[PDB]
């Protein structure tokens, strides 16, 4: 769900070359919950 | 069906024909034509 | 077992339980019609006139890029690009209704053209069982509404007989692949060849 949400916004501003601040910032603190959902299911599979 | 009748009313009994190399006294599906 | 590119489908509806499947003439009447298949006990229904297959799959509006400038999985909400096997032509609906009765019906066709605006459908499930981006099959739950129009694929309830139209009439199908990529030399059920040995033919009633 995360991933085609932000696919889906990326493919929203494809068309614009220069980003602006709030579109990016609100790719930052979207991006700053990807930093821990990620490792968030490793630390599941790194167990022997 | 032997000459060619109507497809109006051809039916199951009329008109079924099929394939068989030589039958004695008796996913996709299986790989037998070629 | 599951869907993928490039399949030879048929979309069937159920109405006595009537088997409908939505075929196509090609050459001449645009609009097209239905063929039951229900009684194949008492007629030998066309297949042939209705073998549709889907060759690209792209996103849930991935075109917003292209309408302005192998084969892969589908998913529940991807789009579809139809073509039939005798054509050779793209599905689309026309905005011109041939219903004459004010109901905001369109009725569908096939044009010559290959513009994506009103010949993309996407795809979308019926209830609640499956979500967006789930496992497309045989035998499933289909709703299809399209891009510039978007209005559903439905039966015909006013008058006359039943043909398919594109209101606001939400009517549930079914995908139902029946050919696959097979390998060459190999036939399967519906292909054209002949019977050497001599050669199969008719005379010059010519029965």
């Amino acid at each position: 769900r995360l991933q085609e949400s932000i696919s889906d916004f990326y493919w929203y501003y494809s068309g614009k070359d220069v980003i602006e601040e709030q579109g990016k910032r609100n790719f930052s603190k979207a991006m700053s919950v990807a930093k821990q959902v990620f490792n968030s299911l490793t630390e599941y599979i790194q167990g022997p | 069906a032997l000459v060619v009748v109507d497809a109006c009313k051809a039916h199951t009994k009329a008109t079924s024909f099929c394939f068989r190399v030589s039958k004695e006294k008796l996913g996709m599906g299986p790989p037998e034509i070629k | 077992q599951f869907l993928r590119t490039d399949d030879e489908v048929v979309l069937q509806c159920s109405a006595e339980q009537l088997k409908l499947c939505l075929a196509a003439e090609g050459f001449g009447n645009r609009l097209c019609f239905l063929e039951p298949t229900s009684n194949a006990q008492n007629v030998p229904p066309d297949l042939a006139i209705c073998c549709f297959t889907l060759e690209q799959s792209l996103s849930v509006r991935a075109l917003q890029e292209m309408l302005a400038n192998g084969h892969r999985t589908l998913l529940y909400g991807h789009a579809i690009l139809l073509r039939h096997a005798h054509s050779r032509m793209y599905l689309s609906c026309l905005t011109t209704s041939r219903s004459m009765t004010d109901k905001l019906a369109f009725d569908v066709g096939l044009q010559e053209d290959a513009t994506g605006e009103a010949c993309w459908w996407t795809m979308h499930p019926a209830s609640k069982q499956r979500s967006e981006g789930e496992k497309v099959r045989v035998g499933d739950d289909l709703i299809l509404v399209s891009v510039s129009s978007e209005r559903y694929l439905h039966l015909s309830t006013a008058s006359g007989e039943l043909q398919v139209d594109a209101s606001f009439m939400q009517t549930l199908w079914n995908m139902n692949p029946i050919c696959s990529c097979c390998e060459e030399g190999y036939v399967t059920g519906g292909h054209v060849l002949r019977l050497f040995h001599e050669c199969l033919t008719i005379s010059a009633q010519r029965r």
